[PDB]
DNA sequence: AGCTTACCTGGTG
RNA sequence: CCCCCCCCCCC
DNA sequence: AGGTAAGCTA
């Protein structure tokens, strides 16, 4: 109950079965574009791989899910920090729009307050996590 | 079938597997990226008499292939079962894969007796980055090359 | 595969190739660092997956009052306790092969008769 | 002109593959001087396959190696090969008939199973 | 069907204190690799946390709603091979009684 | 041997279908000419390796006297087989002014895989003589002996004529042949031309359609 | 079923009604029949629109 | 008839031990797929066909 | 080339 | 929005 | 929703 947030956020699987760079990108309300997830969790103030991939893949041992996310760090890596994150989402005018639309509309169940980036992190992190087990088939 | 083999099973089974669509994809295992910097020898030990049989005698013109080639293998592993249900060579797979790249690619295999199935692959330079090129050429090599059969004819049932 | 992440920024490793002694490296595209590669083996494809069968086998497995029990005893300790499940691989292909979890030891076991399995 | 130097390295392997897999017939119910000589009876005799009438052979010559070079279960027909059995139809033998009788032995279970399940 | 309602709608703060107060470990503070094996506790598909000891953690809460202490109407799921526990306050959810 | 044989056989095939063609089109061809085997085609049109010589292939045939009787102005046809698998313009001249010199009627070329947009354009070049394009592969198997397909017959302008008095018919009312189709293309039908269908009946055992080519 | 065992490809299980209708269904057997005959009406109304338009 | 019972529900069982037996030869990998078809859809139609020649 | 997009979708009361 | 009709039939 | 056949944007 209050006002009925209904925003879908759609966390989507790009290339087919057996087609070279399979990327990942997720679709936020108000973002014409699909960025690519690695982007939205540096948005967030996970910066460095391997702590995205630690909010991905939980078993630091199941190489086939790593070798899944490989793409998803290149797609990313033209950008590496929170501001470049911020504004990739759009100057000075896109930063603040985009920070706005992560804490109000992007995953507004949980929370629409403010510091609350991990807990919304480990959720997409979870989200792409049910992506890849069913991709794998698992 | 024609006239003279309507209860020639054998004249259907042959029709059959000659009509029959077959990749190189159907019968391959897992594919693998490798580092052997040498060519002409191998850092896996399971391949040594890969080399010893083929880069070996012959020696078609060696060094032949300018043995200037690639650092970067690639490596298949091909079913055994699945290779003898839709009755397949070594010779004959890797042919498939020699005639499709012509001689910018250098194509060695396991012979079909051998405990494992492999076929090793490296990419000729002609006169930096190859990580790539080798996703490339697995992709195309996977869903691409027709090793039997006619391209559509998906299933072949033989009928009484 | 089981690969690594550069000390220093916790970054991927992408390859790079020491022409000059013959050998692989890793480096940091973030940062300075570089290191000898552990196997020779980059890129591991399969198109046959077989890791996926024994999927959550958690130890309260025999706490789910869903799952059947049969009266097979232990190849290893030699109990009449068990809780079965299929392969956990959702292909469509897949076997229906049993895995059988002992209640009494906590170790997996076939009914596969085609292979000398030991996983 | 061309064909002499690539016929020669043919024969070269085959008297490796005759020095030592000969010892097993000497281990085992029935020296590198009888090897060459042997060896050679196999490099012309496949040439009477090749180039006919007027290209395979170096795939049938790595064949031949392989699967006579093998052992323990290959050894057994092996050893029927030194031992009177034709050294003129086993050259164009080539196929599945040269691989071991314990591969067969599963070649021929796989072989009459895929038949009953597509003869429909 | 004769004997099926339609739940009301709850209140799911309680359940979560509940949860915080009977070995919830609150996401904000969670490393995958110090606990692999850990369950993802979610009310109202909110993840809160996870939890070490699941089954204790399912008998306590089972035993409180049994009891009457956490409302009837409020659904709890352990998938133990999904290594998940799900908890519904939600309003519109079709149950029967058994 | 290998797969020289396959190749072989198939332009024996296809070579044995242009005689089928050539002859039910009208021209003077004979059986023995046709059921002609491959043993001596091998022996015929092969090189000292035995590889097929198909600019040896090309052969005249002449209409016959049955022909001469329904179409007066009937003339000769040409047929060239190519030994270069793409035909280049520089050689697609060469036989537009055999026909335009020698005075032929029309013009068939028997090509392997392709020709040139640029010698594809110096076709309709020479009236009122005609030329037509056939890919040996297509050839290979003569469509016109299937089960399904029955026995089209060209019509005279005079039997075309009679039909649609007969009938009291304009043009647009007669039922359609498509002028790509592969039996007006076996047939060399050209626009306007009428075809007599003759098939079978499960009602009346022969019923004859008839069919206007576009 | 919740009634039912995990993986459990039965007769039983997978939908077979051994009964006749003079002897009468067993709660599964009427569920199960029940989604067959479900099926039924749903492909009647299916076809009688699909097969109208068809006939115009 | 009272004997006619008898005749159907021991065709039913003898149906019933013939699906379990082709259950336990699948269980232990010893099943063996039709042309074009999953193990498992191999099973089925084996199963299913049981069962509809018994119903008859 | 592959997006989009309008066209229709059983009978009576 | 209902109503309507919902044939036949495993062998 | 769905198959088609125009219609045209990167
Ligand atoms: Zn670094
Ligand atoms: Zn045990």
């Amino acid at each position: 109950k209050g006002s009925r947030f209904i925003s879908t956020l759609q966390v989507k699987l790009y290339g087919r079965e057996g087609s070279s760079a399979r990327t990942i990108k997720a679709t936020l309300p108000y973002i014409k574009q699909d960025i690519p997830i690695v982007i939205i969790f540096r948005a967030l103030g996970i910066i460095p791989d391997g702590e995205i991939l630690e909010h991905i893949c939980y078993d630091v041992n199941d190489w086939q899910m790593l070798e899944m996310l490989k793409p998803c760090v290149e797609d990313g890596f033209v950008i590496q920090d929170r501001e470049t994150a911020l504004d990739f989402i759009g100057k000075e005018k896109r930063i603040q729009y985009a920070k706005d639309i992560l804490q109000k509309e992007f995953l507004p169940h949980i929370t629409q307050l403010e510091g609350f980036e991990s807990r919304k992190a480990f959720f997409l992190g979870y989200m792409i996590n049910r992506l890849l087990l069913c991709a794998l088939d698992r | 079938l024609e006239p003279g083999h309507a209860a020639d099973q054998e004249q259907a089974k042959l029709i059959r597997s000659a009509i029959e669509h077959t990749t190189l994809k159907s019968v391959t295992i897992a594919s693998e990226i490798y580092y052997d910097p040498d060519p002409r020898s191998t850092v896996i030990p399971e391949d040594e008499e890969i080399i010893q049989l083929h880069f070996s005698l012959l020696d078609e013109e060696a060094e032949q292939s300018f043995d200037q080639q690639s650092p970067w293998l690639l490596r298949l592993e091909l079913d055994r079962a699945a290779m003898n249900d839709k009755d397949l060579t070594m010779g004959q797979v890797g042919e498939r894969i020699k005639q499709t790249f012509k001689n910018d690619l250098f194509v060695i295999w396991s012979e079909d007796n051998d405990e494992k199935l492999i076929i090793r692959c490296r990419v000729v330079r002609p006169k930096a980055e190859e990580d790539h090129m080798l996703k490339k050429i697995e992709n195309t090599m996977l869903e691409n090359i027709t090793l039997r059969g006619v391209e559509n004819i998906e299933r072949v049932v033989m009928m009484k | 595969t089981t690969f690594r992440f550069c000390r220093d920024c916790n970054n991927m490793l992408y390859p790079r190739e020491d022409k000059e002694n013959n050998r692989l490296l890793f480096e940091c595209r973030t940062c300075s660092y570089v290191e000898e590669a552990g196997s020779p083996l980059v890129y591991r494809h399969e198109l046959i997956t077989n890791i996926g069968e024994t999927a959550g086998v958690v130890q309260d497995i025999g706490s789910d009052p869903t799952l059947p029990r049969s009266d097979r005893e232990c190849p290893k300790c030699h109990s009449r306790e068990n809780v079965f499940f299929q392969s956990q691989q959702r292909r469509k292909d897949t076997s229906m092969v049993l895995f059988f979890v002992c209640l009494s030891c906590s170790h997996i076991f076939t009914s596969d008769q085609k292979n000398k399995r030991t996983q | 002109e061309k064909e002499h130097k690539l016929r020669y390295n043919a024969e070269k392997m085959f008297s490796t593959l005759f020095s030592k897999f000969i010892v097993p017939e000497t281990i085992e119910a029935k020296v590198i001087s009888i090897s060459q000589e042997f060896a050679h009876n196999l490099e012309e005799e496949l040439y009477k396959a090749c180039l006919n009438v007027e290209k395979i052979y170096t795939e049938k010559v790595r064949s031949l190696y392989s699967n006579l070079k093998d052992k323990k279960n290959l050894e057994l027909k092996a050893h029927v090969v030194e031992g009177k059995l034709p050294l003129n139809k086993l050259v164009n033998m080539n196929a599945s008939e040269l691989a071991n009788p314990d591969l067969q032995e599963f070649k021929e279970k796989r072989d009459k199973i895929i038949l009953e399940n597509f003869i429909v | 069907s004769l004997m099926s309602c339609i739940s009301v709608g709850t209140d799911p703060m309680p359940i979560i204190t509940f949860l915080s107060e009977w070995g919830m470990e609150p996401l904000e503070d969670y490393v995958p690799h110090q606990s692999p094996d850990a369950t993802r506790v979610f009310v109202n598909g909110v993840w809160h946390g996870v939890h070490r000891n699941p089954a204790r953690l399912m008998e306590t809460l089972r035993t409180l709603r049994r009891k009457g202490d956490i409302n009837p109407e409020v659904s709890m799921i352990r998938d133990i091979r999904e290594k998940e526990l799900k908890i519904f306050t939600d309003a519109g959810r079709v149950y029967r009684p058994l | 041997d290998q797969e020289n044989e396959r190749n072989i056989s198939r332009l024996w095939r296809a070579f044995r279908t242009v005689k089928e063609m050539v002859k039910d089109r009208g021209y003077f061809i004979t059986q023995e000419e046709v059921e002609l085997p491959l043993e001596d085609f091998k022996a015929k049109y092969c090189d000292s390796m035995g590889r097929p010589q198909r600019k040896m292939m090309s052969f005249q045939a002449n209409p016959t006297e049955e022909s001469i009787s329904k179409f007066p102005d009937m003339g000769s046809l040409w047929v060239e087989f190519c030994d270069e698998p793409s035909v280049g313009v520089k050689t697609m001249k060469t036989f537009v002014i055999h026909i335009q010199e020698k005075n032929f009627q029309t013009g068939i070329f028997v090509y392997q895989n392709n020709i040139t947009p640029s010698a594809m354009k110096l076709v309709p070049s020479i009236p009122p003589a005609t030329i037509e394009t056939f890919n040996e592969a297509a050839l290979v198997v003569n469509i016109t002996h299937h089960e399904l397909v029955p026995k089209h017959i060209r019509l005279s302008s005079d039997e075309k004529r009679e039909l649609l008095k007969r009938y009291r018919l304009k043009e647009s009312q007669l039922p359609r042949i498509q002028r790509a189709d592969p039996v007006a293309l076996y047939l060399g039908l050209k626009r306007g031309e009428v075809v007599k269908i003759i098939r079978k009946s499960e009602t009346s055992g022969r019923y004859a359609s008839y069919r206007i080519c576009m | 079923l919740p009634h039912f065992s995990k993986d459990d490809y039965s007769p039983e299980s997978k939908g077979f009604v051994e009964n006749s209708y003079l002897r009468g269904l067993t709660p599964q057997e009427f569920f199960f029949h029940a989604m067959g005959g479900r099926e039924g009406l749903i492909d009647t109304a299916v076809k009688t629109a699909e097969t109208g338009y068809i006939q115009r | 008839d009272g004997p006619t019972m008898r005749e159907i529900t021991e065709t039913i069982a003898e149906a019933k031990k013939k699906v379990l037996d082709v259950t336990k030869e699948a269980q232990a990998n010893l099943l063996t797929a039709k042309h074009g078809m999953t193990l498992r859809e191999s099973f089925e139609d084996n199963v299913v066909r049981f069962l509809n020649e018994a119903r008859d």
